């Protein structure tokens, strides 16, 4: 059972001071969970630092006092720069994990974390490092976003050895600072935001294998946009094909598509790139339906607003997704107030079918609706009340305090503020709306989140920050009271 | 008023 259960905190932990002698100073920036373990490992992940990566290995405990959280590896970055950036990658020969590190001196460097060894450096980017992802489709390349403005798609594969800059993301989509990259699932498809406030979305050509003398330039993205936030976005993901993102003061993550683009279709050459022929218009796709009443028709539609309340003007804060066949899809962030919030993205669809319910049975009998718990068959509801009166199934996991119940004790509907605090977390019936987090944790200290990560079976959450702090949320715990 | 990285 429990495919509901939303996380609680069970373990924290500060790791030392590590930048204070080179604003409080030290932060742990990045956070990953290693992903091509074998189903039912433990989950490892890895916290970044300015200086240092802590890789931990969790293990779920019959003990409520004993540690799930043991560290495994410590390597420290003994060179001049402060990272902000990791990602796992494996070794083509060995199948050995690699962990991937970046930040200020704009190389990317590949430990071999299971030895405590450098493998090799990517050397090529002009600035900082910002970001860093590895494709889906393939655990071999991986997208550094930068100062210099570029996205550089690498290849650890032998064949690219000696060249291993496969494609640059440049041209003029960029302006200034990126500080978000992400790749679709299929490897093909790739996500850029910073500073500039543009949102891009790029085309992957197929890379050849065999040594590349010179990468593949794209200097045209197939979407463009700065029209979704009105400031700097710091993180972007795709959500499917979806897509969601934050900016700078804004207190929200936003939902939205691409109107057009599915990841069915084929994949758009280099040439099929629209280009800014007009300078007044701040979005243009490729990807674009061409029936619509308007003239030039929509590229965009918003289609929610996930309320993330207190980030104020903080930035480099970002969101993850639990997304894994046959769980519930998890959205985590942590804002710059101390708390944590979860949204349980299959409540909405639930809670909406609940609502078309109720709505269909109001309009049908008048008003004489009883509302029953799942977990009683529908069937025999129906029996007990007759004929004349509407029996509608209502998810156990939605909680009392479409009309409202006519006076208080009515046995038919729900409170007009029942009905409101319902709405305020799972309607999605307003793009512009604001929707309340499912799940608000109190943090003790003063903690802005810089990243989330998931464990494969989605039992821990592990939330990073400053002061070189780790929460660790777990559920399905086999805790014994 | 300006945006902040670093932590308050």
């Amino acid at each position: 059972s429990a495919e509901w259960e939303l996380p609680r905190l069970r373990t924290s932990f500060i790791f030392q001071d590590d930048y204070k002698y080179l604003q409080d100073l030290a932060e742990f920036f990045d956070v990953k969970f290693y992903p091509y373990s074998p189903p039912g490992a433990p989950p490892v992940f890895a916290a970044t630092s300015k200086k240092h990566a802590v890789i931990c290995r969790l293990t779920q405990t019959t003990d409520k006092d004993a540690n799930p959280c043991e560290i495994i590896q410590l390597i420290r970055d003994d060179g001049n720069e402060a990272n902000c950036a990791s990602c796992w990658s494996k070794d083509p020969i060995t199948d050995q994990p690699l962990l991937c590190i970046a930040g200020n001196e704009g190389n990317v460097k590949v430990y071999n974390v299971t030895e405590g060894k450098l493998y090799r450096t990517l050397v090529g980017h002009g600035g900082g490092i910002n970001d860093l992802a590895t494709s889906p489709a393939n655990p071999y390349i991986i997208a550094s976003a930068s100062d210099d403005t570029t996205i550089r798609i690498w290849s650890l594969a032998p064949e690219h050895e000696k060249q291993p800059c496969v494609c640059i993301l440049g041209g003029e989509g960029h302006s200034y600072d990126l500080l978000s990259v992400a790749f679709h699932d299929n490897g093909r498809y790739v996500l850029s935001a910073g500073h500039d406030q543009v949102i891009n979305l790029w085309a992957l050509p197929e890379f050849p294998n065999e040594h590349m003398e010179i990468p593949i330039v794209i200097y045209y993205p197939h979407f463009s946009s700065s029209e979704i936030h009105n400031n700097l976005v710091d993180c972007v993901a795709f959500y499917g094909d979806l897509i969601l993102s934050r900016a700078c003061h804004e207190d929200t993550i936003v939902l939205w598509r691409i109107e057009g683009f599915s990841s069915d279709d084929p994949i758009p050459g280099p040439l099929d790139a629209p280009t800014p022929t007009d300078m007044t218009k701040q979005t243009r796709s490729y990807f674009t339906p061409t029936v619509s009443p308007q003239s030039r028709p929509a590229m965009f539609t918003r289609l929610a607003q996930f309320h993330t309340p207190d980030c104020g003007v903080q930035f480099f804060m970002r969101f993850r997704m639990y997304h894994v066949p046959g769980k519930h899809p998890i959205l985590a962030f942590a804002n710059a107030k101390s708390k944590t919030f979860f949204w349980d993205l299959a409540r909405f669809g639930e809670y909406a079918r609940f609502m078309a319910d109720l709505k269909e049975a109001q309009q049908s009998y008048n008003g004489r609706v009883v509302v029953v718990d799942q977990g009683i068959s529908l069937a025999q509801a129906q029996q007990v009340h007759g004929p004349g009166v509407g029996v509608v199934m209502k998810p156990a996991w939605l909680v009392p305090k479409v009309s409202a119940s006519p006076d208080p004790d009515s046995p038919f509907g729900f409170s007009r503020e029942t009905l409101q605090a319902w709405a305020d977390m799972y309607d999605l019936s307003n793009p512009v709306g604001l929707i309340k987090a499912h799940r608000s944790l109190a943090i003790d200290g003063a903690f802005v989140g810089r990243q989330v990560g998931w464990s494969p079976e989605g039992e821990w959450c592990v939330v990073v920050g400053n002061g070189n702090r780790a929460l660790i949320y777990q559920r399905w715990g086999k805790e014994r009271g | 008023k300006a945006a902040r990285k670093s932590a308050p």
